[PDB]
């Protein structure tokens, strides 16, 4: 369902867990098998460049299952690519006006934060 | 509440009647600085505004030549990629279009979210000011890109396609090139090995979509190569593999081209810069710089902190005005409506204190 | 306290008698103090309610005459929306509840706000938030009253599948 490739390492020891706030960079693109080397994203639907940081509680099923399972893996500061098929994000409905039906997402990611810790 | 933040200005919500909308001084052309206030507000026109405005621009876009001719004074301008609050920032520093002459270099579009206004502004400026402020081609003035990107999705969530269609004919008729007081190419893109002499600019059919090869596709997307200057290979052209398609030359390409044609130096766009400009090797032959890059666009996409430039020639010296970026306002992704945003997980929660009372 | 015909409840809802027996023994598991009806904090005793950004929502939408406390008939009330069995309009009808604070019939400026503002926190600014506010009424609302009736949300609306937001599969 998921894949996670790892472009900076974070600190190695602090890992969220179930029902931990988290604090996310992310960039979030349609895949395009045309683009290795852009890591197979190609065109962006959001990213917190334009907003500012995101925050949820992780691994209590708020946010789609890629990265409810990815972000538990990760450690604070990480920088990595999620690869995330339709059926661990927004499957057949996917998201009007935005996601297409049976997409694959590939997310950049970066953990900024987790509870009161910061990057 | 009636309202929550107060302190948060709220757009224009209405058209502008066409009393509005029509100019007190001149009744044949729009009213400059009510549509200005009205974009800065994110007002929208009625579609038969919008069509007029594009359709005027287009008539006198198609009467001109591929190339342009025009004298300094004037404003140089690179990318501004529908950053609307930056291009009010830009005149601010580049000087009052009433008294002073604007030359762009193209990519109104795409990226930004406000791609329709700065298109329907630059375009009343056109009406307004024909023979002072002239709008070039960019790469992204095409139906492939603002379908790729972001412009179409834009127009059809504004206005309508219609609109869309209208600014693709009008795109079809903007200039190629420009000679600028004699001494320089004014060019979104780069040069092509299919670029000997002027003469070549001139016989471009150029109101068409551009071609995936060729000189009229090379003007819009070449780029310097990266080691402009120190290249150790002599060739002038190599495919541009960061595009995918068109060229990137050289510094020899530059001054063979600059020479032949007795040119001072070749202006371009379409590279962000940090600094908003760059300035490459200068000739042997008159000491100009061979190429500047201008770039309009500050803090790129949200993404780049860089700064904007353009570039102001008057009295023999080459001012450069950098500009930061300016505040704009939010807009979920996809011009997202906040119900279709939100109601998904709205769903979720409701459902879930429900499983929760039930089970 | 009270009566109810339960027949009446039965056939003003989309529910059969069967499952209107099993919701009252949820209704009694709700009903802590056994008064026959069931108080805010016996919603919000709840983990699963309490820690959701739209419990006050929902109290607030069960409690049909807004009298501070859900008796039988608007508990069944209230979930009868979510049946399998209701249908497309009476779905988006409790959607559109959900920001309908002060239920007048109509979502104002302030009500989307303060209610996407629960669900979204900080991951928008005051200003980012009330700006997209802004711009979805705008772009909705159809008479021009700076409010948002049903039928204007129901348009806004039309891509979305609300009825499959809005169901429950087992009950
Ligand atoms: C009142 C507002 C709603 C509220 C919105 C916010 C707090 C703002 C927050 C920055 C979201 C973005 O707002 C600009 C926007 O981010 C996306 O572009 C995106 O990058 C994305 O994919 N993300 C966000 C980052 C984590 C992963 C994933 C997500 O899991 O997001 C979650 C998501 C949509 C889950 C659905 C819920 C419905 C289920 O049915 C479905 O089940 C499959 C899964 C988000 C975080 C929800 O927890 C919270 C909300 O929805 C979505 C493509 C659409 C989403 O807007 C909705
Ligand atoms: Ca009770
Ligand atoms: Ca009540
Ligand atoms: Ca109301
Ligand atoms: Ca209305
Ligand atoms: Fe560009
Ligand atoms: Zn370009």
């Amino acid at each position: 369902g998921v894949t996670k490739k790892i472009l900076k390492e974070g600190n190695g020891v602090d890992k969220p867990v179930k029902g931990d706030d988290i604090v996310m960079n992310y960039r979030g693109c349609l895949y395009d098998s045309s683009k290795p080397s852009e890591h197979f994203m190609g065109r962006k639907f959001d990213s917190t460049e334009e907003r500012g940081e995101f925050k949820t509680k992780i691994g209590i099923g708020v946010v789609i299952r890629g990265w409810d399972e990815a972000v538990l893996q990760m450690s604070l500061g990480e920088k990595s690519i999620l690869t995330i098929t339709d059926d661990y994000a927004y499957g057949a409905r996917g998201f009007p006006g935005l996601i297409p039906p049976h997409a694959t997402l590939v997310f950049e990611v970066e953990l900024k934060g987790i509870n009161s810790k910061r990057a | 509440l009636e309202r929550v933040c107060k302190e948060v200005q709220a757009p224009a919500f209405h058209t502008p009647t066409n009393e509005q909308f029509w100019s007190p001084v001149d009744p044949s052309k729009p009213n400059l600085a009510f549509l200005k206030q009205h974009f800065y507000r994110e007002g929208r026109l009625t579609e038969d505004q919008a069509l007029w405005i594009i359709q005027a621009g287009t008539e006198l876009l198609r009467a001109e030549p591929n190339l342009l001719e025009m004298d300094a004074p004037i404003t140089v301008c690179g990318d501004v990629h529908g950053q609307y609050y930056d291009l009010m920032k830009l005149f601010e520093v580049g000087g009052d279009p009433a008294e002073t002459r604007y030359l762009f270099l193209g990519d109104y579009v795409d990226r930004g979210y406000f791609s329709i206004e700065c298109v329907l502004y630059l375009w009343a400026l056109k009406i307004w000011y024909p023979n002072t402020l002239w709008l070039l081609r960019g790469n992204h003035e095409c139906r492939h890109l603002t379908d790729y990107f972001t412009f179409k999705l834009e127009c059809k969530h504004k206005y309508s396609e219609k609109v869309y269609d209208a600014c693709m004919e009008s795109f079809c008729a903007l200039p190629l090139a420009a000679i600028m007081n004699k001494q320089f190419l004014c060019i979104h893109g780069g040069l092509s090995p299919e670029l000997h002499t002027l003469e070549d600019i001139k016989s471009i059919d150029r109101f068409r979509e551009p071609p995936t090869h060729g000189l009229m596709c090379d003007i819009l997307w070449a780029d310097p190569l990266e080691d402009f200057g120190t290249e150790k290979t002599g060739e002038y052209f190599v495919h541009n593999n960061v595009r995918g398609c068109s060229f990137f030359f050289s510094y020899p390409a530059a001054c063979a081209f600059l020479e032949k044609n007795n040119l001072l130096s070749i202006i371009r766009a379409h590279e962000a810069q940090d600094a908003g400009y760059r300035m490459y090797q200068k000739t042997r032959t008159t000491g100009f710089p061979s190429v500047m890059t201008i770039f309009s666009a500050p803090n790129y996409l949200d993404v780049y902190n860089n700064k904007a430039a353009v570039l102001k020639y008057e009295n023999n010296v080459m001012n450069i005005r950098q500009f930061n970026c300016t505040p704009h306002p939010y807009w979920l992704p996809n011009f997202m409506d906040v119900f279709t945003w939100s109601l998904p997980f709205v769903g979720e929660k409701i459902t879930d204190m429900l499983i929760a009372i039930l089970n | 306290m009270s009566s109810q015909v339960l027949n009446d409840i039965v056939s003003g809802s989309n529910f059969d008698h069967e499952e209107v027996d099993r919701l009252w023994k949820r209704f009694m598991k709700l009903d802590r103090d056994k008064s026959g009806t069931i108080e805010r904090d016996e919603f919000l005793s709840l983990p699963q309610v309490s820690s959701n950004p739209l419990s006050t929502r929902m109290i607030a939408i069960f409690d049909e005459d807004g009298g501070g406390d859900v008796d039988f008939q608007e508990f069944v009330s209230g979930l009868s929306a979510f049946s399998s069995k209701g249908n497309k309009e009476e779905k988006l009808r409790f959607a559109f509840k959900v920001y309908d604070i002060d239920r007048d019939g109509f979502i104002s400026n302030g009500e989307l706000f303060i209610v996407l503002k629960m669900m979204v926190g900080s991951n928008l600014k005051d200003m980012q938030l009330q700006q997209i506010v802004d711009k979805t009424i705008m772009e909705a609302d159809l008479d021009g009253d700076g409010r948002i009736s049903f039928e204007e949300f129901t348009r806004m609306v039309e891509n979305t599948d609300v009825s499959m937001s809005m169901t429950l599969d087992q009950f």
